[PDB]
DNA sequence: ACCA
């Protein structure tokens, strides 16, 4: 069925089966519908003999330079997406819900990238894009598909940060500390406002581009202190470096950063500390940092990163497109 | 444009 | 030079 947003009833039904589920994601979310205010929201699921919801999928049209829109679900559907005939019961819902107003429906979840699932998702007439396009970078998906993970159900009775980290990087963690910085986290304005300048200050330092300060704001009236917050890294009263972490599903998720010029005071070690101590507080199975560009020391994500992360990289499968209009989505795509 | 999110 |  599709969810009928001016019906409370059925959007608490449809927000606890994604709250509990463990393929949960915040970007799936219908807060995330909230935070991308510009995009239109069409969200579906299925029903098992009982009636209980089994899968959810939260869609976002956005425009194109075409008569038609993309349709995009973010780290989406809920479920399990190797399990390819339920997945094509749902995508098949979604389809009949856009009613030829997209040329797409595209959908990048967090499950890994094998030749096997690869094949399969191909033969039941999806388009992938993975390794096919690989060689345009990180950008060539929407989401980078490399991310780098820390698995904390390795460490069952770690009680800090420390616990999960040979000595030599001990030492990288206790150093901002040592030498003064302190971090509070919250999800109020005033942290809000803290983020926001080091996040434009980061922004121009390396020369990209950067969300308003109102994508925030929005995230933070979607979103409560127990599913985001904020931390804040000083030193003696003086902003060094900030972070955005949000709890959701299996993960605690550090998706955005900022830090002022010059000496920071390794305060971004400090705020990865707080963010990995908030994970074990809460027994989340996963800290997940984010993506890379490649698994190499010539990649300064991935060198950040490799700080807190000794394992591989994730690898997943990338963006599943069910094309629904071939001529525009050949305009539109490039498939590598 | 540029990490997703 | 690195701390998105």
């Amino acid at each position: 069925p599709v969810l009928n947003l001016n019906d409370p009833q059925a959007v608490e039904r449809y927000e606890e089966f994604m709250r509990q589920s463990p393929y949960g994601q915040v970007t799936q979310d219908l807060g995330w519908a909230k935070v991308k205010n510009n995009w239109e929201p069409v969200d579906v699921y299925l029903e098992d003999d009982q009636g209980a919801i089994i899968a959810a999928m939260s869609m976002l049209l956005g425009d194109t330079p075409t008569d038609k829109k993309f349709a995009y679900a973010s780290k989406g559907p809920v479920m399990d997406v190797t399990d390819v005939d339920l997945l094509d019961r749902l995508v098949d819902e979604a389809v009949k819900a856009l009613d030829g107003r997209a040329y797409v429906l595209r959908f990048d979840p967090e499950v890994a990238y094998s030749d096997e699932f690869n094949t399969t998702l191909q033969d039941h007439g999806y388009v992938t894009r993975n390794r096919n396009v690989a060689d345009a970078g990180m950008h060539a998906t929407i989401q980078p598909r490399l991310n780098m993970v820390l698995d904390l159900t390795k460490f069952p009775d770690a009680k800090t940060t420390l616990d999960l980290y040979p000595s030599k990087t001990k030492s990288k963690i206790k150093r901002p500390f040592r030498d003064g910085v302190e971090v509070h986290s919250g999800n109020s304005a005033t942290e809000l406002d803290e983020f926001f300048k080091t996040y434009t200050t980061m922004a121009e330092r390396h020369g990209i581009t950067h969300r308003p300060i109102e994508y925030f704001q929005r995230m933070q009236a979607a979103f409560d202190a127990d599913t985001m917050r904020i931390f804040v890294a000083e030193r003696e009263g003086k902003l060094l470096s900030t972070g955005i972490a949000l709890k959701y599903g299996r993960k605690i998720w550090y998706m955005y950063a900022g830090s002022m010029d010059g000496n920071t005071y390794y305060a971004p070690y400090a705020v990865q500390s707080e963010m990995i101590q908030w994970a074990l507080d809460t027994n989340t199975d996963l800290y997940d940092l984010g993506g890379i560009e490649s698994e190499s020391t010539d990649d300064s994500l991935y060198v950040f990163k490799h700080v807190f992360v000794k394992d591989a990289p994730r690898e997943y499968i990338g963006e599943i497109d069910k094309v629904l209009d071939p001529e525009v989505y050949a305009e539109l795509v490039k498939d590598g | 444009a540029x990490c997703x999110x």
